């Protein structure tokens, strides 16, 4: 299920931190590579990762044991904590408030970029006060039931 | 590496930002690096080494480019004395800069976005349904 952009971007990201061009990087390495792709999962989150599939203990992983690995976790939808970790990245003041019009430009600047109907919506739908401030955890809580 | 590189680099900066704002876009970036000359150039791909690059950017999702020089410099030399020499030396004959985000932080933001913006297109789909 893996988009081919997806692919491209591992495939760079795994190349520029496989040292030795040997096909394999190390799975200390794991970590810093999934934050070369924007992903940002806890030390027990990677040895979990680490520790399947390096059955060996050998310490390395190569191209497709990392593909497979990418796959599996990707696929997963997001859980509401996660979905609410998202949101954190973007309040400056960890608050649980981001205002309308900052949400509107993240949702329509990165990422797969909502429409202008759907970030009208997504404002309409998230500052229910209309007082120019989204509570994203009522937010999340909303739009995950 | 020597005049003649960062001759070539101005050049094609121009190019660039014929304006002479000293800014370009995030999103020119990666053709940027790319269409400079050896060895300063960083042939595509080269979207997730400008990310672990860690270039500082400025409202408007813009990067300086003195920023951009400096990093592909030291990405051929190293964290050498030279290079720390090079760089102030060179800072000076090139003489508002406010850093919001850092190519860095921004692939972390992209990938949070995009849980958001799934979350809500399922929201959309499971209220269309019901
Ligand atoms: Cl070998
Ligand atoms: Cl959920
Ligand atoms: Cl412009
Ligand atoms: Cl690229």
């Amino acid at each position: 299920q893996l988009t081919e952009e997806q692919i491209a971007e591992f495939k760079e990201a795994f190349s520029l931190f496989d040292k030795d061009g040997d096909g394999t990087i190390t799975t200390k390495e794991l970590g810093t590579v999934m934050r070369s792709l924007g992903q940002n999962p806890t030390e027990a989150e990677l040895q979990d990762m680490i520790n399947e599939v390096d059955a060996d203990g050998n310490g390395t992983i190569d191209f497709p044991e990392f593909l497979t690995m990418m796959a599996r976790k990707m696929k997963d939808t997001d859980s509401e904590e996660e979905i609410r970790e998202a949101f954190r990245v973007f309040d400056k003041d960890g608050n649980g408030y981001i205002s309308a019009a900052e949400l509107r430009h993240v949702m329509t600047n990165l990422g797969e970029k909502l429409t202008d109907e759907e970030v009208d919506e997504m404002i309409r739908e998230a500052d229910i006060d209309g007082d120019g401030q989204v509570n994203y955890e009522e937010f999340v809580q909303m739009m995950t039931a | 590496l020597g005049e003649d590189d960062f001759e070539m680099f101005y050049e094609t900066w121009e190019k660039f930002d014929p304006d002479a704002t000293q800014f370009i876009a995030y999103s020119r970036l990666s053709d940027f690096v790319d269409t400079l000359q050896e060895p300063l150039r960083i042939a595509k791909p080269n979207k997730i080494k400008l990310i672990t690059l860690d270039l500082p950017m400025v409202p408007g999702d813009k990067i300086h480019c003195l920023d951009i020089l400096f990093a592909l410099t030291k990405e051929v030399l190293g964290d050498s004395g030279e290079m720390d020499a090079l760089k102030q030396t060179m800072e000076e004959k090139f003489m508002s800069y406010e850093p919001i985000t850092t190519t860095l932080k921004r692939k972390h933001e992209e990938v949070c976005a995009i849980k958001i913006q799934r979350a809500y297109r399922r929201h959309l789909l499971q209220r269309s349904m019901k």
